[PDB]
Parts: structure tokens; sequence; C-alpha cells
RNA sequence: GACCUCAAAUCAGGUAGGACUACCCGCUGAACUUAAGCAUAUCAAUAAGCGGAGGAAAAGAAACCAACAGGGAUUGCCUCAGUAGCGGCGAGUGAAGCGGCAAAAGCUCAAAUUUGAAAUCUGGCGUCUUUGGCGUCCGAGUUGUAAUUUGAAGAAGGUAUCUUUGGGCCCGGCUCUUGUCUAUGUUCCUUGGAACAGGACGUCACAGAGGGUGAGAAUCCCGUGCGAUGAGAUGACCCGGGUCUGUGUAAAGUUCCUUCGACGAGUCGAGUUGUUUGGGAAUGCAGCUCUAAGUGGGUGGUAAAUUCCAUCUAAAGCUAAAUAUUGGCGAGAGACCGAUAGCGAACAAGUACAGUGAUGGAAAGAUGAAAAGAACUUUGAAAAGAGAGUGAAAAAGUACGUGAAAUUGUUGAAAGGGAAGGGCUUGAGAUCAGACUUGGUACCGGGCCAG
RNA sequence: GCCUAGACCGAGGACUGCGGUUUUUACCUAGGAUGUUGGCAUAAUGAUCUUAAGUCGCCCGUCUUGAAACACGGACCAAGGAGUCUAACGUCUAUGCGAGUGUUUGGGUGUAAAACCCGUACGCGUAAUGAAAGUGAACGAAGGUGGGGGCCCAUUAGGGUGCACCAUCGACCGAUCCUGAUGUGUUCGGAUGGAUUUGAGUAAGAGCAUAGCUGUUGGGACCCGAAAGAUGGUGAACUAUGCCUG
RNA sequence: GGCGAAAGACUAAUCGAACCAUCUAGUAGCUGGUUCCUGCCGAAGUUUCCCUCAGGAUAGCAGAAGCUCGUAUCAGUUUUAU
RNA sequence: UGCUGUAAAGCUGGGUCGAACGGCCUCUAGUGCAGAUCUUGGUGGUAGUAGCAAAUAUUCAAAUGAGAACUUUGAAGACUGAAGUGGGGAAAGGUUCCAUGUCAACAGCAGUUGGACAUGGGUUAGUCGAUCCUAAGAGAUGGGGAAGCUCCGUUUCAACGUGC
RNA sequence: AAACUUUCAACAACGGAUCUCUUGGUUCUCGCAUCGAUGAAGAACGCAGCGAAAUGCGAUACGUAAUAUGAAUUGCAGAUAUUCGUGAAUCAUCGAAUCUUUGAACGCACAUUGCGCCCUCUGGUAUUCCGGAGGGCAUGCCUGUUUGAGCGUCGU
């Protein structure tokens, strides 16, 4: 609101805090990013270091859903599970009867390798794998599944 | 409180309702309610006043005094009582206007348009 | 204008942009009158459903492979294996759509049963219905009737089997075979026939 | 305003040299207004500084979450003599907060039987309060459609509405709503605690429901009831108890003595 | 005597133009400005100019998007996204597919031998039950008017014998306009010119919104709220029923078999030039040159040849809704302005007035409840004054609500040798203030200034 | 050590302390003034206004190294008169929820632009790195060393445990350089081990949302101010020149 | 653009490019102004770069908000040694 | 008239006046003026001041009238001096014309007077003009340009008489 | 010492601030689709018992008809105007009319109240000349009718 602003505590002085020499005044320097190479460089070359020129490919038309490829991580791979049945499945997962969990379904497209897994026989199904992340996968007996 | 779309709560529209009223919408704007007598007697309690009705003023300074009223001055929304003057210094007399809403019909002036009106309302005449 | 470190904005204000500025003052209005259209188009037609019955297929584009959604209208073979033709079943309240195909059969059959569900639940009327039966039958909102329905992800427990080769290395497989693929041919057909 | 207000003549400066300030001035000749100043602020019949605008921000986000907590403390309000009180409330009457009245206040279709009801339950004072303080109002809002002020009276919370509603909507200061729907702008007016409520037993019953306890989930989506920060809000207890009286040291003077 | 082409008529009957501006479809088209200069760029595919519409317009049932497990006319919102990209790669700029929603609606021709029958249509005349029907005569039309088909198909021959039936009229409903009808104090006291104020006792309340009336009126008036009850329109293109004809060998629909399956050209496409676009060895548009084909043609965001694949089907056409709306018409509102404000204009305001002209363009709201707008006498040439009078008030007299300041007159007090004003201090003159307390029962006791 | 002359001040408000005289749980000059007397209350006493005297006092505002300036604006008075709103952001703070978070495009509902309710998507966050194809975070109590509040055991000194944060040596992920196993569409694959390299990374998440002050950019952009440039119109009643008729 | 026995003359008191409305609140590193009180803290005219020299950015100087701790190791100074 | 606050300001006595307004907790902004050759309106000193001096020039008496340097009449003295200070017209104005009444404003003194103000009256055509003709020139039309507003063409690439 | 000047107070001025309102403005929302050759929008000039404007209207002129309604209008005057009624006032409603001179503007022309032609009736001894009344005569284009043109062309 107006009344907490410093516009009201600056009434009755002349300036209105802007200073007599430099005299506030329209556009000293230029308008937006103005002489960024000429004037502005020591501004942009200390604090926006690569901002001119051009690195890399052009790429024509890019289409976003084509990257579409979410990560999820071991750590968090058992947020997957029925909430209801994680801890019943914990105790009582085997060779012969372990969790299935569909990333994919869950909306994920690469499993990743970070952290710890529960020692605890898991199939996985991914489009996408880790080579790391199948290791710990496949060390807790559990196996990944390719899915498309 | 009002509730109809149609209606409007708006000041300055219903003031310029009333002060541009027709002649026609001035006739029922200038009603005087009837008194415990005809009300009982006709059953209706508010009627457009007519010329030729009789009146009880019961309001302003002249309040208490009764007559007939000669004029609905529709023009400045008042009514002239027969014999309600004012004298002025040079002799001459001028009538004291009156709204209908302070006074009370002691008398109706019937016809059959009256008649007809008075059983529109659900009165008995 | 160009000052302490702070982030460089891209704010697009250079045009007459105030000539071209939309409030959208009447949204609650808006609101109000949609609901008003929707409520008198049911009463004009009345008990028959206001929204025709639609397909369910599944989403284009690998981000989107795993949703489904209500599609335009039936295929032109989905409602042929109901036995209704097209000029017909736009009469009694189905969506029709000649330019959706079927080459696989998963989506075919949930369209058939939907159409094979909508059809058990339809009543037709005729000179010979009676206004009694006709205010028997309440206005069905058939979207909610018929929803769509996410197929399930797969849980519960299953048995583990472990191939001989990571699924990581059929990936590393798979996109060499791919990559180099074009030029393993030539150097096969320029071979063979030299040979 | 309007967009064009203060800019609809043609006034250009005179420049310098004239022996005049270089405002821009009406051209042409035969008129008052020929000659004298346009187009400023400064300047009479010029446009005013900043126009207002309607892309102005008018409507405010608040999060849905932290609105409920806001109505829940409201409500909790509402059940304390002293916010309900210095609330401004004639609640002196009733014996105990809540005010729970049996479901045949539901019931009552005339105003007549409702103003009955209301005194029957020690509410009417309340609205005799009301009725008392109605006022013209200060300042040029009269002239706006707001013609007149007064006091708010109780506010009648129900379960189902068989006439209760417009049994009570002639009443002044009289406020009714459904226990479904319980908002801030009714349960503290002016950003104050403490409305006088009166429940029926079925809104009273219903509340259980549509807040949740920890034996019932609120109908309310994913919601639950915030959990305060301290458990004994009886600090002055707390420190003068056994378990803290006994680690503490003596406590010196209130006032130490002038020692010089 | 026909036909073709071209004329004329105050020939019979029609039609167009012009206006309005907010939104809509196009053409044409800047510069100021930003780049701290400036030319490309930007402003901007904007302003100005020109043509053309409607209640919306435009777009629209894929020569689409995609590259998926595929979606499926158009439009809009949210998001995509300040992203891919474009850019003296600087300043800057900048979409689309997907996804969630609003709204949903689909179709018509050309290209086909009716050929056992131009089956089609304008007009004249007559007639009637007249947004038209019937009869009849000219004319149009074979250089092609009807029926039949539109790619989702479909056609021509067989089929299982299966499924359906058109229109003209009367009363309703719904929809629209519109008439009539409605609760409760003007009870008592006080103030006032006036009660609508305050106090007392009440009443109605699905009505305590708003306005009027001699001051703040739920209850005095109009209204408000709640319903009740009539009238008249209008709707191929809304449905609830009757009704006479149902010419039902007529029309149409479905399944299966066989042979077929016409599908738009100076167009597509290519080169070049200009412009434009985010479109980058070229996004759209336009000019000129070249100029196609029939599983052909287009597209698949890096130029080219070779081989595949995917996806549609151009060069012809119609179509509600969701969307826009500083105009027009009818309404309701606001944490807006309150007569130097708010539109320029609250008023005989686009007025008075100015300019040859295009154009430019003000100022200016309020006596009082009611004119009761001051009879009469007197001084004066008169304007006026003095009496009187009206009024609650003339300290309201149509120079009229209140009536500040600058500036001015009179009266009273004071001061004054080439400015005046100011601070500090005290004197003098004036004004203000307090403890004899809310004092205690002649005494007790207290306040102030001082030794 | 003693005697003696003046001035200014009296803050505080039961007691509590340190000392002193000891005659004594007493008294004092020792943690800040009391006693007594007169006068007055129709009044001395105080405050303000005007004025006289003494002394000091240049005209404000502004630009400026420097203004009373022979620098600029200001004859006087009233009313108006200048850092705003918005889009997108930085820091900080408050609040709600928290590995999540955001109801308000929309739908439901309504006492109807309010309040109340609902969820799919989406945004931002939960993973980085590389131009890209792509790859993608535990040797170990999520490591070692030196500090570290608090806690614990003790008993001053001492020992233990040590979150946040700091210095330091490592370890993990992506880029770069090297090495190059088993194998092969024999040119692919890339085990494994190295490198004074490199990243806006990891190493028991901290974010999302609303609001406020301040700061930033685009906008008329704190207010008033050019000389100019463009688009579309109006003028030869003055005047310049030709023509026609007097 | 006109018109000019030519002065850049004249083209409605306007001419080294008329008048009128609009773009347009055109841009200004330049001049002027910029509205209440008290309290606390309190500068700079210097560095580097800039068609930079009446202007900016950058560092410095200043305020605000704090945060981690509680005598650790600091100083516009001396002494001793070097 | 006093009181409170360092202050911004707040409260109060008396007078005037006539219809609404304030304290407290919060919200919000088109929120505070001495200046901007600021804007609009109003008002001073200057100041009863500069000034009201071109165009030869006025005077006596009577009438009227409240009032006469300025009106009317009479008597004089003058001037324009026919290239007029005379008698008419064109352009332009528009009732200023005439009679009667009238003096608040206007006629930079005055006013009984007036082109002022008010109320009425007044402009008569076969022959005077316009109207018709053509002049320099302007401009429709079959048409040819131009996106178009429109441009070009008039001895106009035309089947051109509303013929006698 | 007066006068004069200056300060203050009182009353009176000058002037129009302040305060209080408000048939206006401004902004938002909701609903609706209806200009014109059947002559629009706009312009000029007129019209009332007594009117300059504003408002309305068009020689039927502050209006005519119709429908509704039910006693006024009002500043003054006034009826051969009205009251238990075909009846006062009424842009109340509105479907029938009137609608000057113009204007896209239409016989031609227009700085003119200028100039024709056609039809019917009518006055002046009149098919011609002069007068009056009513009704007509624009352009582009379409469909049709009628009258035609061309060795363009068929046949006889
Ligand atoms: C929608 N606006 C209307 C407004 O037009 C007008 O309506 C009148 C209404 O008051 C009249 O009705 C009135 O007058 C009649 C009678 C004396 O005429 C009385 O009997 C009746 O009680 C009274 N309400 C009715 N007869 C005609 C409407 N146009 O009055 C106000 C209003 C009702 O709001
Ligand atoms: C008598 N002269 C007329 C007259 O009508 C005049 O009226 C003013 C009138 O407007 C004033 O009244 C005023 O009232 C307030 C207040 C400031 O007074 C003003 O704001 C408002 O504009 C105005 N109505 C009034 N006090 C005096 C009359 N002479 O206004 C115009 C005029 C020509 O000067
Ligand atoms: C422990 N030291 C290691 C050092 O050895 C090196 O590791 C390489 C690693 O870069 C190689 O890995 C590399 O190449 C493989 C590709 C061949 O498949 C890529 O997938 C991978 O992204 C890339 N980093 C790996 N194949 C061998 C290690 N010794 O990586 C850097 C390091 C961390 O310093
Ligand atoms: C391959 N040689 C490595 C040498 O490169 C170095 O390893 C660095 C390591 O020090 C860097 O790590 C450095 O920077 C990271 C920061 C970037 O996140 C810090 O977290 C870390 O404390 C710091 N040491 C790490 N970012 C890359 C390794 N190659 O360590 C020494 C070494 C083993 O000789
Ligand atoms: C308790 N275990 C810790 C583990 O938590 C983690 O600690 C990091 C520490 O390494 C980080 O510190 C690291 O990275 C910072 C950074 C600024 O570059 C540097 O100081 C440096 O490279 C390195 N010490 C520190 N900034 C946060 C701690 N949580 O690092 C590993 C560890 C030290 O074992
Ligand atoms: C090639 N076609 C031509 C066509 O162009 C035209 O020719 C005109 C001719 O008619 C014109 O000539 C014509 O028009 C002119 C007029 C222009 O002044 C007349 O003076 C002249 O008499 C007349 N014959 C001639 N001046 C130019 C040709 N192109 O007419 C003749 C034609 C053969 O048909
Ligand atoms: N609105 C701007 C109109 C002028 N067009 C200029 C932009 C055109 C883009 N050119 C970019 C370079 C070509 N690909």
């Amino acid at each position: 609101p107006t009344r907490l602003t410093k516009t009201r505590k600056h009434r009755g002085n002349v300036s209105a805090g802007k200073g007599r020499i430099g005299k506030h005044r329209k556009h000293p320097g230029g308008r937006g990013k103005a002489g960024g190479q000429h004037h502005h460089r020591t501004n942009l070359d200390k604090y926006h270091p690569g901002y001119f020129g051009k690195v890399g490919m052009r790429y024509f038309h890019k289409q976003q859903n084509h990257f579409w490829r979410p990560e999820i991580n071991l750590d968090k791979l058992w947020t997957l599970v029925d909430s209801e049945k994680k801890d019943e499945y914990l105790s009582k997962s085997s060779a012969s009867a372990a969790p299935v969990i569909d990333t994919l379904a869950h909306g994920y497209g690469k499993v990743l390798g970070k952290g710890r897994l529960p020692e605890v026989p898991v199939i996985v199904k991914a489009r996408f794998v880790s080579k790391l992340a199948e290791e710990k996968i496949r060390a807790v007996g559990g196996v990944v599944e390719l899915v498309a | 409180a009002k509730i109809s779309q149609d209606v409007s709560s708006s000041r300055s529209k219903a003031r310029k309702a009333y002060f541009t009223a027709s002649s026609v919408e001035r006739r029922v704007l200038l009603s005087a309610p009837l008194s415990k007598e005809l009300r009982q007697q006709y059953n209706v309690k508010s009627l457009p006043i007519r010329q030729n009705d009789e009146v009880l003023v019961v309001r302003g300074s002249k309040k208490g005094s009764e007559g007939k009223v000669n004029s609905v001055y529709r023009l400045k929304f008042a009514i002239q009582v027969d014999k309600l003057q004012k004298e002025k210094s040079n002799g001459a007399s001028v009538p004291i206007n009156i709204h209908p809403s302070k006074v009370v019909i002691t008398k109706l002036h019937l016809d059959k348009d009256r008649k007809a009106l008075i059983q529109r309302k659900g009165g008995k005449a | 204008a160009i000052s302490k470190n702070l982030p460089l904005l891209n704010n697009h204000f250079r045009k007459h942009w105030q000539e071209r500025v939309r409030v959208h003052f009447d949204q609650a209005g808006k609101k109000a009158s949609r609901r008003q259209s929707r409520l008198r188009k049911a009463a004009k037609i009345a008990p028959r459903p206001i929204d025709a019955l639609r397909p369910v297929v599944r989403a284009p584009t690998v981000k989107y492979n795993r949703k489904v959604r209500a599609g335009r209208g039936f295929t032109l073979a989905e409602l042929k294996a109901v036995g209704i033709a097209p000029k017909y079943a736009r009469t009694i309240g189905i969506s029709v759509d000649h330019r959706r195909q079927n080459k696989s059969q998963e989506t075919f059959d949930a369209n058939v049963a939907r159409l094979q569900e909508y059809k058990s639940k339809l009543v037709i009327f005729d000179k010979k219905t009676k206004a009694s039966e006709v205010a028997s039958f309440e206005q069905v909102d058939v979207s909610a009737t018929f929803p769509v329905e996410q197929p399930a992800p797969e849980s519960g427990l299953r048995a583990v089997e472990v191939p001989e080769q990571t699924a990581y290395r059929t990936l590393r497989l798979a996109r060499n075979e791919k990559k180099y693929k074009g030029i393993r041919e030539k150097r096969a057909k320029e071979k063979a026939e030299a040979e | 305003v309007a967009e064009n207000a203060g800019h609809q003549t043609s006034a250009e400066s005179w420049g310098t040299g004239r022996a005049v300030a270089r405002i821009p001035r009406v051209g042409g000749g035969g008129t008052h207004r020929s000659g004298q100043a346009a187009f400023g602020n400064m300047c009479r019949g010029g446009r005013m500084f900043a126009p207002t605008k309607t892309w102005r921000r008018w409507n405010v986000k608040v999060n849905h979450n932290e609105k409920r907590y806001a109505t829940a403390s409201a409500i909790a309000a509402s059940a304390v003599t002293s916010l309900v009180l210095a609330r401004g409330h004639r609640v002196e009457q009733v014996k105990e907060l809540p005010l729970v009245v049996s479901n045949e206040f539901e019931s009552v279709t005339k105003t007549k039987d409702a103003v009955a009801v209301l005194k029957a339950v020690g509410a009417h004072k309340d609205v005799v309060k009301v009725i008392k303080s109605k006022k013209l109002r200060a300042g040029k809002g009269k002239l706006r459609g707001r013609r007149f002020t007064q006091r708010r009276g109780p506010l009648v919370v129900y379960a189902q509405d068989n006439g209760i509603v417009k049994a009570l909507r002639n009443v002044p200061g009289v406020e009714t709503a459904s226990v479904k729907h319980l908002g801030l702008l009714q349960l503290a007016p002016g950003a104050h605690l403490g409305r006088f409520i009166i429940w029926t037993q079925g809104a009273f019953e219903s509340l259980d429901s549509v807040y949740g306890s920890d034996s019932t989930k609120s109908i309310k989506s994913g919601y639950t009831l915030p959990s305060n920060i301290i458990s004994n809000t009886d600090v002055t207890r707390l420190i003068n108890s056994a378990e803290v009286q006994a680690v503490v040291r003596p406590a010196g003077e209130k006032t130490q003595k002038k020692s010089h």
C-alpha cells in the first residue's frame, strides 16, 4: 500500500532522494541492454560471462516431447509401491513373489542409481536404466524388465 | 431487501424517475390514505387523490383543517384545498400547497370509474 | 540501463501493448451464463442426454503413450462390429469418426465394449411409447456414466526371472545396431556380389 | 478515468521568448479557452498524473489451506466469551458458548416466530443493538449507495433450511449460513474474532463431519485441522510449576535498591 | 422463315449506391521512437489512407498433426513458452505439435446415357383457401435444366428376405410482449416554522432495498417482498396430443457376391524478383519465365541424387456453438469523481464565440418549506434610501446557502529622525490562570510567595 | 590542623548499604533538604499579546569549489500541482503446507462478480553434464584431519559426543585426454586402470504458494520542456505570374 | 508544390519549404521544479573500461538487515630483533 | 478564551451558521506545496498617475427638461470649395432605414441626443437587373487508367435525334 | 501633537475558497440485433392564443388517427370543451396517416427558389399561345417482352 512507501517520507525534501547533483534524468546510459559491449561491458563481463556469441548447433523444429524422460533414483523407488502394502511386501518378497514396480506407468522414463535399496527382491519395469542402477537391483535379487 | 434484478436501488435513478414523471404517473404518485371511517366503508387503504374529494390535513401548520380539493396541481406535486389560503400584505390571497400524503380523504368523489377502481382493489362500493 | 548483479530480463512491451489489454472482469458472469446455457440446453431435449457417447483412444507422443483419453468418435469398423450404420449412430447419441483407423486390437476391443454397454443401456422411444414411460427416465450424464478409465499399472507379486544379458547391455546393443545398420548392410551388399 | 480525458485538444507549446511557461497552449482565438495551458497534470483541464487503469490488480489469491486455517481459528474464537464480548456482542445473558438451539428453529417460517425464538434463547439484545445503531454514513459514501451504517448482529448456522433463512432475512443485523459453507467474512467481520454464533443442533453435530476430528476425517479432500506449536497455552502455570521451580535460582528484588 | 452475335424502349418486374464505428474480412502503408551515433533491424506486417460485412464476422469437416501403443473439421482459454528459432546473433524478437478444458455437427457440387420419352425452371394470363396452390401459353434450356453419386464412398447387375414410412389442418405446452390485484401507527409527551428528531406504548415483516413528503420515515405515499389471475403474438427450422389423406406394388435402410469405381490445369510444381514470416540453401503472398502427371500429386522444418516408408487427397462449394465488441438498444452495479474534480459539456454544450477554410471551442450548479419576491407612508428627477411588512432566519432581498484569503473603508488602541520584519531578556500596558482544596469538626489542617 | 566571607543547586521518596559514636538492636553529619517564622489568597505569582530599551540577526529557493550577491525564479492570495500502475525479476521478512507445492483455465454450488466446494493436467521443485550422439551421482558409520555451540561423564583442571558453519586431504556423476580385457555384422564394443584438466554437480533433499518494503528492466514511467520527422487534409479574399472581360 | 524582370522574394500580419488535425504525453547524457515532523547513522568528486570528457558501468566510501560466537586475536602506536 | 505535544498537530471558550459528523482497531489511495518565466480564478502598488493635443472655430438668445459646453429652433461667425465635408452606385454588411417611446449599459467628458435600447411600420416592375449567350476556363457521358478514394479524355477509336 | 504610515481587534466591503449535496460524469457486468431508392443519417426553412432558445413537429406543422386510461392544463387567457362519460389531459401505448425545401438524391440545372418534355383534367373564342390541378421522364446491372441491325450465317 502507498502509505508504507518512501514516497510519503520524501515529501518536503527537495530531490525526493534522487540527489541534487545527479538529478534523476530520463535514460542516462541508454535503454534496456544498450551498450552491453561498450559502456556496460564492465557489468556484463563480470556478472554474465558467456553472454555474447554462438555455441553449438541449431536444431530446427525442436519437439520437446521427443526428449521426455523423467528420472527416478533407487532411493526413491519404493515410494511407487502401494503404501498400504509396503510393510508387508518388505517382509514377504522373495524370488517367487516380488513386487512389480511400473515406473513408466507412474510417469518415469529412466531409473538412476543413486542411493540404497532395501535388501528385498523387486521386479522393476522401465524404459531405460543406468548401468549402476541395474547392478544394485540385481544385487538385492531383483531384475530390470524393459518396456516400451 | 430487494431481490429482483429488474429493480434498482440507485438513488439518482429513483430521483430522476420521480422528477421527470409524466402527469399520468404523477396521478398515482399523488395518493392519499383514506380515513378509518372510509377504510371500513370501502375496504381500501389508499386512493389517488382527485379534485372533488374532501380531506383532513393531519400534518403541518394547517393540521386539523378540512376542505374540498380544488385542484390536484400535478406539476407542483401538490393539491389545493378550498379555503386553506395565505393572504398577502397587498390583500391578495394565494392557496397553500399540500402534499396528498399529509392528508386523509374524508369523502370520495364517486363515478363509474372510481367505483370500478374500488372494486378492482378488493373493496366494496 | 544495465546495472548490478541481476537476471537479464525479456519484457516484450515495446509495441502499443496498452491498446490490446484484455482483463477478464467477466469471469464470474460468463461462468453463470455458460451454466444457464447448459441448463436450458438440457431442459430442451430431456430426457435425452446432452452429450454424445465418445470413444477411448491412446494419446500420441512417447510422452503421452501411457495415458488414455476420450476421442472424437467411434470408427466405422468399431460401429460395424456392433451392427450400427454410421448415419443411424448419429441419431442415437453416438459420435462417429471416419478419420480414425484401427491398426491394433486393444483400442478396438475397448471401444466395441463401450458401444455394447451403451447399446445395452439404451431405450429408444417410438409412437407406441406413452408419456408414463418417458417420464420414468432421468437425464443421464453420459460422460460420467461411461467414464474414461486408465488401465491399471501392474502391481502385486510375481516370480523373479533374471536373463543372462543385462537390460543396460540390451539397450546399448539396440542403439549400436540401429546406429550402424545402414553401413553394415552396405558393407554386406558390396561384398556378397563381388565375391 | 477515460483514456482520452484531458487530451481532446490540439494544443502546442508556444516555445520560449514569449515570456510564458513552456506548457502547451490552446490555439485559435475568439474564446476564453484560447491561449490557456493544456495536457499537464498541473493544468486545469489537463489529464491527471498516472491515470488510473482497469488492469490494476483487484483480486488477491490466498492459499486455500491457509484460508481454511483462518476459518477454523474464527470458529474456535466464537466459543470464547471474552472475544465475543470484546467483539461487541450483547451476549451477557447467555449462560454458555457455543449457543446451541434445537432443530425446530430450522422449521420456523415467520419473522415473528423467529424473533420470538431469538428472544427466548437470549439473543435478541444483540438484535436490539443493531436496531439502535443505525446512522447516516459520514462522508461521500452516502452518495454511492451506502447511505446507512449499522452493527452486525448474530450469525445463525443451520444444517437444513426449512424456512429459517427467509424468516430471518428481514431482521436487521441477523445473518444465516449453512454449516456446509462457512466463511471468514461472516465469521470474523472487520478481521475481528469472536462472532456471536447461534448453532442449531443439526449444524453443531455436522461440524465434526465438516472439519473432521482425530477420529473422523474431514469431508474436505486431504484436509486436517491445524496443530498448534504449543500444547499448554497457560504459560504462567508452566512457569509456576513444580518441575520448573525445582531448578531455578532465588529471585532478586523486583526493583533494585538504589545504592549510590 | 430460322439461328448467332449485337442494340433500343419513360417496354414488365426487380436490384445497387449512402449512413453508423466498438468488434469483423482484406488492400495500402509511414515516421517519431529503440539501438545511448546510424543505414539492416526496431517501432510495425502499427497510425493515417482505400474497399467490403454481420449480429457476430472470419474459419471450418484435412492435399492436417504426427513418427506414438498414434491422434482426427473449425474456434477460444490454460499450458507449451519468453521456448525451437529469427537477429549489424546487437538492440531486440518469437511461433507450432502434444496435454487439460469451453463448445461440439455435419456436409454440397463437377466429373456418369432419362435416352422407352427435359422427367427441370423464370415469366404472362385465369383462378383460389395467397411468404403460396391449381390450370394454361409463351420463354429458358440438349453448348445440358431434373432424379441418381461425392471418396467416409459409391455405381451397375444378384441377394437374405429382413427394417422403416409422407403431408395439410385443430387444441395445448413451452417461448415472447403485456393488463389487473397485495402487510403493519401517522397513538400520546417534549423540541421545532415543519416531526421525518428524542421519549413512551405498539404493529407488520418471504416486505428494515430505494425514493417522495416542510429535518435521520419498515409501519404517511410510491415502491420493496410474496404470489395470484387475464390478454395478445410468434416458432419449415421446439414438443404434448388429435385429425383426413395413409395413391406406400412408391421411397429408403442393412448384409452378402461380381464387375467397376469418372475425382477440379496456365493449375500443381520449378526458376527468378519483391515483400513478408520464428521458418533458418528460401514460411506465406504476388509479378514474370518455364510448365506437368495418374498409384499420380502434396507434405514429412538443411540444399542434391538413389532407395524405401508414413500420411493425406489440392487447384470447386455450404455450415450453428464455444470467441470479439471505447458503436446502437435495454438494464443492473462500484472501496470511482464530486462543479478548477468527473466527459469539452451536471446549465437553451459541440452552445456562445473565432477562422476564407480544414478546424478551434469556453465560462456558467444551490433564496426559501412555501414568493410569503416586501402592500402601505415618506425623501428623491430617477436609481435608490428611511420607516413598515413577510419569513424560523433578511447575519436568506432573485448582486440571493455557507461566504476564507489577497485587497479595502470606518472605529478603537499603539508606535514612528534614510526601510520594515526576527531571536534572546526584562520593564510598562492589556488579557488569562490558580487551593482556603469537593478542605475537616471557632479550632484543626492545607496552598502560594518570602526571611 | 584550625578559624572565617559569599554564590548556585536540593535529583530521589517506607525499610534494606557502608561506615562512625559507643553511652545501647540505640544514636549519627554515614545509599540526594529539612526546621521555623511572617505576609498573601478582592492578592503578590506565573503565561501569552502589544510596545520600549540593550544585544545580536543580509533573501528565500537553486546550480555551484564558492551566493546577501551586480547569478537565475519569485508583486500578492486562493484552489489545482509532480516516483504512479502494470508485466517479469534480485535480496530480505511474515504465513501455510512441505519432497512436495499451487482451489479460482475450468467444473460444482450459491444468501449470486462474494463466500463455500472439486479434480485431470500443467508450472516450479525433487539431477546433473555435454555442442551433440549420449551418459548419469555411497570403498568406508555418506570417509580422514583441524576448529565448533549445546549435550554427556567428571571433580577446578580433564575426558566423550559433537548438528549448523569454516579450513583442508579424499571418494561419487557428466565433459576432456590416455589405457585398452573377455568378445565381434573385423569395426564395433569398452571391462580395467591412469591425468598440475573441466561443470551453474553428489556426498540423509528444501521447495512451492500468497503478501509487504526496497532495488531492476520494458512501458507516457516523477512532472513540464525542443529544433525536428511522418500520414491525411485546407487555402491564390493578401500576394506572385499567365489568361479573359471592363 | 506553385510563382519569381531573381530579393530565397511571394504563396491570407505565417516562408532557407504555408496552414490544419493526427502519429504524439515524439526523444532529451540538457534547464527548471519535486508538497508533513522528530530520532539515529552518514558520504563522494577517487580506480578501471566506454565515439568516454556536462553521461554511464565498475570498485571504493554510506545505510539497513542481520547471522555465528563471547575475549578468541586484533591495532593509521611504541619497544626489541632483523 | 485557554490547555496539551520538542514537533508534525490535537483539544477547548466566544461569535457566525444550518445538516450532517467523529474517536478507536484495521484496509486503501488521484494523501500534505512557497517556489516549477507552474495552471485557472481573483486582487494590489504603480495611480486619480501616463494621458483624453492631427483634420482653421466657435458665439448669443429662446424652447425643452429634475439637470444643457454637447438636444431642437432662431440669429451670427466659419469651413468643405464641383478632383467636395455635395448627389449616386458596384463589392461587403443586413434593418443600421422611418415614426413613436426611452437612457441601466455603450457613444474613452456629457447626454434630454444617437447607427444605443424598446415597440411598431416600411422595399409594389412585361419595359431596371437577374434569369439567356458565350469568354478565359470548368465539367457529365460509350470509354482508357488506377487496389481504390478517383485520374484522364470533351474536334473525345461510340449504332449517340427524348429530330423537322 | 495632528495628518500620513505601520501593527492588531471589531464591523462593513471586495472576491468566491471551504463545508454540505448532485436528474451529471466515469468504469465494470448482464441481455438484445433493428438504418437506407417503401428515400436513411445529415442540412435549410417554417409550425403555438400570447415564444427568442431548448424540446417536438411538417402547410393535417409544440401535431391528425388508433389503442389504453380516467379529470385535468396552468404563467396568463379561453370554448360554439369536458365529468356515473365514446370522456379533460397524456411522444401512456402506437400497428393507421401527414411528412415543406433538400440530402446517396433520381427530367436538366443550382452562388438561380432558373429551364424543358410527356399524360389526364381544367380556365382564357385553342393540336400549337398563355394560366391552373394531379400524375410522370436518373444511372449501372439482371430476368423477361417488343421493335430491330449485321453477305456472321442456315435454308427455301
Ligand atoms: C415497473 N415500474 C412500475 C411503474 O410503471 C408503476 O406501475 C404502475 C402501478 O403503480 C399501477 O398500480 C398502482 O395504481 C393502481 C391504480 C390507482 O391505478 C392501484 O390500484 C395499485 O394499488 C397501485 N399499485 C398500475 N395500475 C399501473 C403500473 N404501470 O409504478 C411503479 C412500478 C410498479 O415499479
Ligand atoms: C446572478 N449572476 C448569475 C448567477 O446565476 C450566478 O450564480 C452564482 C451562483 O452560482 C453561486 O452559487 C454557487 O454555490 C457554490 C458555492 C461556492 O457558493 C458554488 O460551488 C456553485 O458553483 C454555485 N451554485 C451563488 N453563491 C452566487 C450566484 N451569483 O451564476 C451566473 C451569473 C451570470 O453570474
Ligand atoms: C576414477 N577415475 C576416473 C577415470 O578413470 C575416468 O574413467 C573412465 C570413464 O571416463 C570411461 O567412461 C566414458 O566412456 C563411456 C563409454 C566408453 O561407454 C561413457 O559411457 C562414459 O559416459 C564416459 N565417461 C570408462 N569407460 C572408463 C573409465 N576408466 O573418468 C574420470 C575419473 C572419475 O577420474
Ligand atoms: C582425476 N584427478 C583428480 C583431480 O581431478 C581431483 O578431482 C576433482 C575433484 O577435486 C573435484 O572436486 C572439487 O570440486 C567439487 C565441486 C565441483 O563439486 C567439490 O565438491 C570438491 O570439494 C572439490 N575438491 C571434482 N569436481 C572433479 C574431480 N575430477 O582430485 C584429485 C585427482 C584424483 O588427481
Ligand atoms: C558429514 N559428511 C560430509 C557430507 O555431508 C558432505 O559435506 C558437505 C561438504 O563437503 C561441503 O564442502 C565441500 O564443498 C564446498 C563448496 C562450497 O565448494 C567447499 O568448501 C569444498 O569443496 C568442500 N569442503 C559443504 N559446503 C557442505 C557439507 N554438507 O561432504 C562429505 C562429508 C565431509 O563427509
Ligand atoms: C490495332 N488496333 C487498332 C486500334 O488501336 C485503334 O487504332 C487507333 C486509332 O483508332 C486512333 O485514331 C483514331 O483516334 C484519333 C484520336 C486518338 O485523336 C482520331 O483523331 C482519329 O481520327 C481516329 N482514327 C489512332 N490515333 C491510334 C490507333 N491505335 O483502332 C484501329 C485498330 C486497327 O483497331
Ligand atoms: N513487422 C516487420 C516487417 C518487416 N519484416 C522484417 C522482419 C523479417 C524477418 N527477416 C529475418 C531474416 C530472414 N529470415
